[PDB]
This record gives structure tokens, sequence and C-alpha cells, in this order.
């Protein structure tokens, strides 16, 4: 399908429920005559960047939050204008995850988070602990069968376990997430990916299962667990698998910590059906009756609607998802999230296969995630904003015993307090400083700024500051 | 390239703070 005035062309991934859709886009024609047709392209996520420009795009493309702020900076969305009797309909959190630079570029649809999912057949107990598998798997393998299999191609599934004892992605500080504060490579992420990798080396897992081989082990009943979210519950209905969904092991006493996504429709900026994608949006898919349809072909997880969702939360399965969700954390929005995504996949496939060990593997993909992350800001910008932090220095020493606000050449000091080491959050507008640290001078009890013995020079340390240089 | 440039000018701006 090609984009035409008077029709709406919907993108969706595969694995959720395109035929639900399908059917409130009949409900759509019907009312409207409007034409709805859906698809499901591999990659459609890399696709729409692709083929926008050309005018091969849909009218509407479906993806968890996370994809749409890089779509936002290459301007590839259309605004959108819910009013506020709209958004008041739907979780103000929902709202957030596909906020991005004050405004909201998507309409969210549903929360998703991985889950534990087990046979219950096969394991009435499911285990608490990651540590725990190794010997589940061996007691597994003796009656033919294995412990656990998920897809490991994509590090969406591995994450949660990568996270678990402090990976990141982002830091958040200063009201947003820090680009420059990257937590792929330490040392919380390098116990999880060897837990993970011990796993396949003692042959608990294999490094080749994709998603496709993982769901027909479970639904064939041939592994006790897999990994996954609300989407594949349908096909587990199907093929009568005794199951449960439940929190996901820990790691080291620790929650896994899922990233969760909250599907969202954004419009194609080149689209000529604007107002009805809109239209379809509000009024047809986002009600108790166009979510019900798409949820029954797959179900969605927690929906972002308040109305339906009030329904849907009494189902365990879907209070499983959201004590995950709580366990882990919402994904960034920001365009540099592709980028990580890429970076982690990487490191992972390379770990799993022996290629790299999982230090290399994940100080390589910190090194060039981070090579591209600090390539965006030049010279020229850090010098502009040093100089206006500057100039709100000199705003403040003109409005001027407690120590007296002075610039250094990098900081604003405020007062300090008579005989006080005084701590100053490491600035914000130096995009190369850590910022989870603070920068430190020592107020006499005279009210002066401590000198340095024999010197003209003001004590300073600045030492967590420079953390990452 | 833009990295090198802008950690090169922070590394002398660090030392005009210590020199202050
Ligand atoms: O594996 C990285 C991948 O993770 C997320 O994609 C999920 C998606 O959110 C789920 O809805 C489901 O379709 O599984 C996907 C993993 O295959 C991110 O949304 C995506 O951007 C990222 O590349």
């Amino acid at each position: 399908a090609k984009i035409e005035e008077g029709k709406l062309v919907i993108w969706i991934n595969g694995d959720k429920g395109y035929n639900g859709l399908a059917e409130v886009g009949k409900k759509f024609e019907k009312d409207t005559g409007i034409k709805v047709t859906v698809e499901h392209p591999d990659k459609l996520e890399e696709k729409f960047p692709q083929v926008a420009a050309t005018g091969d795009g849909p009218d509407i493309i479906f993806w968890a939050h996370d994809r749409f702020g890089g779509y936002a900076q290459s301007g590839l969305l259309a605004e959108i204008t819910p009013d506020k009797a709209f958004q008041d309909k739907l979780y103000p959190f929902t709202w957030d995850a596909v906020r991005y630079n004050g405004k909201l570029i998507a309409y969210p649809i549903a929360v998703e988070a991985l889950s534990l999912i087990y046979n219950k057949d096969l394991l009435p107990n499911p285990p608490k602990t990651w540590e725990e598998i190794p010997a589940l798997d061996k007691e597994l393998k003796a009656k033919g069968k294995s412990a656990l299999m998920f897809n490991l191609q994509e590090p969406y599934f591995t994450w949660p376990l990568i996270a678990a004892d402090g990976g990141y992605a982002f830091k958040y500080e200063n009201g947003k997430y820090d680009i420059k504060d990257v937590g792929v490579d330490n040392a919380g992420a390098k116990a999880g990916l060897t837990f993970l990798v011990d796993l396949i080396k003692n042959k608990h897992m294999n490094a080749d299962t994709d998603y496709s081989i993982a769901e027909a082990a479970f639904n064939k009943g041939e592994t006790a667990m897999t990994i996954n979210g609300p989407w594949a519950w349908s096909n587990i209905d199907t093929s009568k698998v005794n199951y449960g969904v439940t929190v996901l092991p820990t790691f080291k006493g620790q929650p896994s910590k899922p990233f969760v996504g909250v599907l969202s429709a954004g419009i194609n900026a080149a689209s000529p059906n604007k107002e009805l994608a809109k239209e379809f949006l509000e009024n047809y898919l986002l009600t108790d009756e166009g979510l019900e349809a798409v949820n029954k072909d797959k179900p969605l997880g927690a929906v972002a609607l308040k109305s339906y969702e009030e329904e849907l939360a009494k189902d365990p399965r879907i209070a499983a998802t959201m004590e995950n969700a709580q366990k882990g954390e919402i994904m960034p929005n920001i365009p540099q999230m592709s980028a990580f995504w890429y970076a982690v996949r990487t490191a992972v496939i390379n770990a799993a296969s022996g290629r790299q060990t999982v230090d290399e593997a994940l100080k390589d993909a910190q090194t060039n995630a981070a090579a591209e992350f600090d390539d965006v800001m030049t010279k020229e910008e850090q010098i502009f904003l040093l100089h206006r932090a500057q100039a709100q220095c000199e705003k403040r020493l003109k409005e001027v015993r407690p120590c007296l606000p002075e610039w250094d050449h990098i900081l604003c000091w405020p007062l300090g307090a008579p005989g006080e080491v005084v701590a100053v959050p490491c600035p914000d507008y130096i995009y190369d400083f850590n910022h989870k640290g603070h920068a430190y001078r020592r107020c006499d009890r005279n009210g002066s700024w401590e000198l340095v013995p024999g010197h003209n020079r003001t004590w300073a340390n600045y030492s967590e500051c420079v953390k990452f240089l | 390239l833009n990295s090198m440039e802008r950690v090169e000018w922070l590394r002398k701006k660090l030392q005009d703070v210590h020199n202050f």
C-alpha cells in the first residue's frame, strides 16, 4: 500500500494485534467510507525513516514510544492536537512517554513490560532467582526438557538482566537524560551479561535462539519458561499450555528491570490524511470497543485508556505485567535511543557467540555509543553555554559572615556558611562533566573563600566533575 | 573531531580554574 488522499495506511509490528486493528479499520470504513489498510512490514521502525521522504511511508506508524523522539527530531511526525477532554481519558504517565521537547508527538495506546512466563505442568513453582536456573535446567534436561528459552537476538529481552545489578542506558540528571552518562559498561552490566554468557557456556541456553525459536519451544511444551510481553499470550492460549505469568527472577537479590514501552501511534508528516488519522485514533481505536478488538487479537498489556484499563487490571497476567513494569523503568524517547539499542544488540550478540569477552563487548558498545553522542556538541556551542552561565553569575554578583558569590571561570559559587565545606552540583552546562558529582570549596570562619597554602589561589576540588575525562 | 576540540578546551578551562 502507498499513501493516497482519502484512505489510511497503518503500519504495526507483526507480533501485535494487526487483525484486531483491521477490524477497527473495517468499522471506520463502514462509518466513514474511508478504507484502512493495516500492514506489518519487517523492520518497520528502521524502514519508516528510510522511506517517508519518498512518499512511501504509512499515514500512521505504531511502535513503542522509544523510537519517536528520533522521528520527531528528523521532522517525520505531524503534531498531534488532542483537546483537554481527550487527554483526560488516558493516564498522564502514558502522555509523558510521548512528550518530546514539551510537545505531544504521538498517541499512547498501551503499556508493555516483559514478564516471566512459565509452564505450570513442568514447573509448578517458578524460580525466584536467576541464580537457581542452572540447576533447574540440569534437572529438566534429564527429563528431555529445558529450563528457559527466550529471544537472545534482541537486547530488549536481555536488558532486564543487564540492568538488574546496575546497568543503565542514560542517567537522568538536571531534568533530562544525560547522554554523557551511559551505563552500558559498568560492573552491574558486566555482572548481568556474564551470568547470561555463563548460561550459554554451560549449555543451559543456545546463543542462536531468536523470538520464533523460543516461542515455538515454549508453546510446544519443550521449555519450562520463556520471557515475553503480553502480545505473546494469545499464541500460548492457542497451544493449550498450562501457563502462568509472573515477576521476573531476581539477580543478586535485585529485581530484573525491564525497559518499559508504551505502544504509541504517530502520524507521518508526509500524510495528506492527518485529520482522518486523528479521527481514527481518537474516536475509533482509543475507545473501549476499539482497544477490546485489538486486545482480543493479541493482548496489548495495560491500556492507556483509563475506562478500559480498569477492566483489564483484574487479569492476573496484567497484574504481573504492571509488577514487572514498576520494578523496571520507562524507556527514554530521546533520539539517542536507537544508537543505544544498536550498541547493546552488538555487545550481547558478540559476547554470546564468543567473538568477544563480556568486558570487551560492553567496553566497545559503550565506546562506540559515546563516540556518537560526544560528537554532537561543538566547541563553539560549549563556549556559548559557559558564556551564558558567566553572564548569569555577573548578574548575581551585581545584586550582592558568609562567603560571597564569585565566578571561577567555570562555575558561580553561591553563599557559603562560615567554616563550612561548600558543595555545588557539577554544572549541567559543561557537557563532559559527571553530573551526579559535586565540586567543592571551603568557606573560612572569617567568611572568605579558603586559599591554597603559600599561594594566592582559591582552593577548589572538581575531581568528581572530571570523572569521565 | 568535536569531542577532541571540546575536551581540549575544557582542560584549558579546568586549568584557569586551578589558577584562580
Ligand atoms: O531489542 C531492542 C528493541 O527493543 C524494543 O522493541 C521491542 C518492542 O518495544 C516490543 O513492543 C516488542 O515488539 O519487542 C521489541 C523487541 O524485539 C524497542 O522498542 C526497540 O526500539 C528496540 O530496537
